[PDB]
RNA sequence: GCCCUUGAAAAUCCGGGGGAGAGGGUGUAAAUCUCGCGCCGGGCCGUACCCAUAUCCGCAGCAGGUCUCCAAGGUGAACAG
RNA sequence: AGUGCGGUAACGCGACCGAUCCCGGAGAAGCCGGCGGGAGCCCCGGGGAGAGUUCUCUUUUCUUUGUGAAGGGCAGGGCGC
RNA sequence: AGGGCGAAGCCAGAGGAAACUCUGGUGGAGGUCCGUAGCGGUCCUGACGUGCAAAUCGGUCGUCCGACCUGGGUAUAGGGG
């Protein structure tokens, strides 16, 4: 599962939350990885399908709506898409 | 003479239960008595707040 | 139970219409104004505009759904079988 | 205290017969007839629900008068469009487009192995 | 009507064909230049009196130069 | 005596339909090659309230495949439909809601609405609004289908005609009580002037045939023939049974 | 906030997408949903006064009836008296 | 070469070609509550000009104390930019 | 007009192991109450009863955000509306 990956990297890797700031992770060529919840809009999926595709990163769709999602980050607030620019220690990258 | 009489008024006269004819809220509505009392203990807080006095987590 | 023991929403009634028909609108009256979460954005911004059509606020999507709910049952019942038999057709 | 009338023979009021008190320089409250309150215009879109900045509301007449920078902005979609909703489209209609590109790419290649 | 900045300004509106009555007013302290037109009544303050005194002067052919009181 | 109540909402005038602002009628789509044949594909541009109806509406917009030219619809509302939605339509329609298709098509068991009653009509049966029909079966040569209507019928059409799939929207209206009178003249007010009826029971015996009588009764059978010449048929029309 | 109520049409006016066309050939052109200025025009009918314990309708200068706008100080909850 | 240019952008600048065609907007929206801003009026403290009172008292009480539309500037509101 | 009652939602504090419950606020619901204009028309079986009036007057009354009141336009005509 994936909940429990993303726990570890969390707390212990460098990640960044949020559309704005995430494209922004990507377009420097920081980000290794790009989480999306499952309700985000489609012409925003898209947009970050298409920037992971030019930057060659991973791009995984979280079985979860932007709340759970959210919840899964350990955030009391809301997350639709989520990059992970150096896990800890953990295996959410393969 | 009416100006005479609101100097009366001013000083606490004429304004015993006995020359009252509305209900207290209609004389003073509590509604507005509340609305000021927020918009002083308010302006209190966020002026402690933007001088340092008091932090983001006490002013909340 | 602050202020009332068992009316709530239907306090505003009074007295009138029965006891019967007050608690059947109860039931009703909250869910139809209450605040669903819209499966769009996720924020608890779903709210009736009028019979049978949603509206969120954020999303902008309005959406027809119940006349007292952002579901019925009925409908979701029929979103299922119709989701089966499309299956069962093309596979 | 100088009461006044209306200045027209519309007694009754309503949308058309709506004033404002002015002094004039004679020293006598006055009314004056008011004109309607113009709206900006709304997006082609329809889902945002603000009207458009950079634009006169004003009265849909009017616009006859008025200049043409006025009545709209330089952008694409100039005045009939918000922003967020054209910079939505413009990559929307790009990004769809190379989705059409990239199934016609695996058509020609499934054409090519059969 | 439209108020005018510079001397010269007014002086180019003045010359027009349309133009006509350059009335002045002596307000004390102020001393205006109001030339009508066709469409407005242009206006045009000269705070000094003496810059006043030597504009009265350089309006041209013979226009009325009604001066006001 | 009189022409009664009831013989005189035939001559409309007072009791014709109020109908200012209603949005439309609520139609299907019209057949043409593109329904017929494939697939037309169309957005839900907004989902509206029709005065005096309990369903609400879809104004659904396509391109006219003919005149570059944006033509729109107003669907009767699948429950489920929202905006930003596509629409799609035709004999090649993929089955899923808010989406018409020809009932020969759809598999049984399947519910639809506003179901064509007669091939190209546009949307006569189940379009009320808690209401549809089920597709039960198919008969492939006589290219003809039963369905089983929401009264409970189960009646023979043509497997071409189509309908919408899904359920209408505004379900379970009526399990909210009216309460107030006022509540009731509001509802009939944006239909037609039907509403605070009085009981033949209390009206003179000239304005009805149960009028008149020392006490409020009957007097006659309430049941009645539908051989019956109008001004009479009053009560229980051709009742066939008549109680609990 | 309320609605099993969802609360006018049209004339008229504008914006945008498109890009069929048009413009002159190195001082000018077509162009100004024209910017600023300049010139000429805007016909037809209504326009007195009353509008109500005396100009209206109730056979009348009839205690009846007849749609609106404006709306000072004091007392007082108050357009109450 | 030349169917204007500025701003990261919201958008800006006095003008800035363009047809049939298309899309959109404005015209074009219920009632009720609350709160806020702007005026008119009222109020208070004073300046003046004219008043009334004055047997005694009263720096008195009373009146009056202005700037149209249309432009330009600037507050002051609002913004789901 | 102006008052009364104070429904949902919201805040804090206190208790509760939880479930949740109490206390104080805020909030302002309703074919809610009082009560003006409005609309009406209970009683006095008052006035009047060759009247002010071919149905009026006085007090007293009902209702007063809603099946509210109301102008203009428009529809329905006689065994018909
Ligand atoms: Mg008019
Ligand atoms: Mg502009
Ligand atoms: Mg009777
Ligand atoms: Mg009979
Ligand atoms: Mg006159
Ligand atoms: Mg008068
Ligand atoms: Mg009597
Ligand atoms: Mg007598
Ligand atoms: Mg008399
Ligand atoms: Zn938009």
């Amino acid at each position: 599962s994936i909940n429990s990956r993303l726990q570890l990297v969390m707390k212990s890797g460098k990640y960044v939350l949020g559309y704005k700031q995430t494209l922004k992770m990507i377009r420097q060529g920081k980000a290794k990885l790009v989480i999306l919840a499952n309700n985000c809009p489609a012409l925003r999926k898209s947009e970050i399908e298409y920037y992971a595709m030019l930057a060659k990163t991973g791009v995984h769709h979280y079985s979860g709506n932007n709340i759970e999602l959210g919840t899964a980050c350990g955030k009391y607030y809301r997350v639709c898409t989520l990059a992970i620019i150096d896990p800890g220690d953990s295996d959410i990258i393969r | 003479r009416c100006r005479k009489n609101t100097l009366a008024r001013r000083k606490g006269r004429h304004m015993g239960i006995g020359k009252r004819k509305g209900t207290a809220n209609a004389r003073m509505p509590e509604k507005v008595t509340w609305m000021r009392r927020m918009r002083i203990l308010r302006r209190l807080l966020r002026r402690y707040r933007e001088s340092k006095k008091i932090d983001r987590h006490m002013y909340h | 139970a602050k202020r009332t023991k068992k009316v709530g929403i239907v306090g505003k009634y009074g007295t009138r219409y029965g006891a019967s028909l007050r608690k059947m609108v109860k039931k009703i009256e909250i869910s139809q104004h209450a605040k669903y979460t819209c499966s769009f954005c996720g924020k608890t911004k779903m709210k009736r505009r009028a019979v049978g059509i949603w509206h969120c606020g954020s999303c902008m999507k309005t959406v027809a759904g119940g006349a007292w709910t952002y579901n019925t049952t009925s409908a979701v019942t029929v979103k299922s079988a119709i989701r089966r038999l499309k299956e069962l057709k093309d596979q | 205290v100088q009461r006044l009338t209306y200045r027209r023979r519309l007694s009754y009021n309503t949308a058309s017969n709506k004033t404002r008190l002015s002094r004039t320089p004679g020293n006598r409250i006055v009314y004056l007839y008011t004109k309607k309150v113009g709206k900006a215009p709304k997006s082609a879109c329809g889902v945002c629900p603000g009207r458009l900045r950079g634009v006169r509301a004003v009265r849909p007449k009017v616009l006859m008068r008025l200049s043409k920078t006025k009545k709209h902005v330089s952008r694409a979609y100039g005045g009939s469009m918000c922003a967020k909703c054209v910079r939505d489209r413009i990559k929307r209609a790009f990004l769809i487009e190379e989705q059409k590109i990239v199934v016609k790419v695996l058509k020609a290649q499934a054409q090519s192995q059969k | 009507p439209r108020k005018i900045e510079e001397i010269k300004d007014f002086l180019l509106t003045a010359r027009r064909k349309d133009a006509k009555s350059v009335k002045i007013k002596k307000n004390k302290d102020n001393v205006k230049f109001k030339v009508r037109c066709s469409r407005y009544l242009y206006t045009l303050v000269i705070t000094d009196k003496e810059k006043a005194e030597k504009l009265k002067q350089s309006l041209p052919p013979g226009l009325a130069v009604k001066e006001l009181k | 005596g009189r022409v009664i109540r009831g013989q005189r909402k035939g001559a409309g005038s007072v009791f014709r339909a109020h109908v200012k602002h209603r949005k439309g009628a609520a139609r299907l789509r019209a057949v043409d090659f593109a329904e017929r044949h494939g697939y037309i594909k169309g957005i839900v541009k907004d989902i509206i309230h029709d005065p005096g109806r309990g369903a609400p509406l879809a104004k659904v917009v396509f391109r006219d495949p003919y005149r570059f030219k944006k033509r729109t619809e107003l669907f009767i509302a699948a429950e489920g439909i929202h905006t930003g939605q596509f629409v799609y339509c035709g004999k090649k329609a993929q089955l899923n809601i808010g989406n018409v298709l020809p009932v020969g098509t759809m598999p049984e068991g399947t519910i639809v609405c506003c179901l064509e009653e007669k091939p190209g009509d546009r949307g006569k049966l189940a379009r009320a609004s808690g209401n549809y029909a089920t597709v039960i079966s198919h008969n492939p040569e006589t290219k003809k289908t039963r369905v089983k209507l929401p009264s409970g019928s189960k009646k023979v059409i043509s497997s071409a005609n189509r309908a919408v799939v899904g359920v209408v929207a505004g379900g379970g209206r009526i399990d909210k009580p009216i309460l107030k009178a006022g509540r009731a003249y509001h509802k009939y007010k944006a239909k037609r002037n039907c509403w605070p009826r009085v009981r033949g029971v209390a009206m003179n015996p000239v304005e009805h045939p149960f009028g008149g009588g020392n006490h409020q009764h009957i007097g006659k059978p309430s049941t009645i023939r539908r051989d019956a010449p109008a001004g009479r048929k009053v009560g229980l029309i051709a009742a066939r049974r008549t109680g609990r």
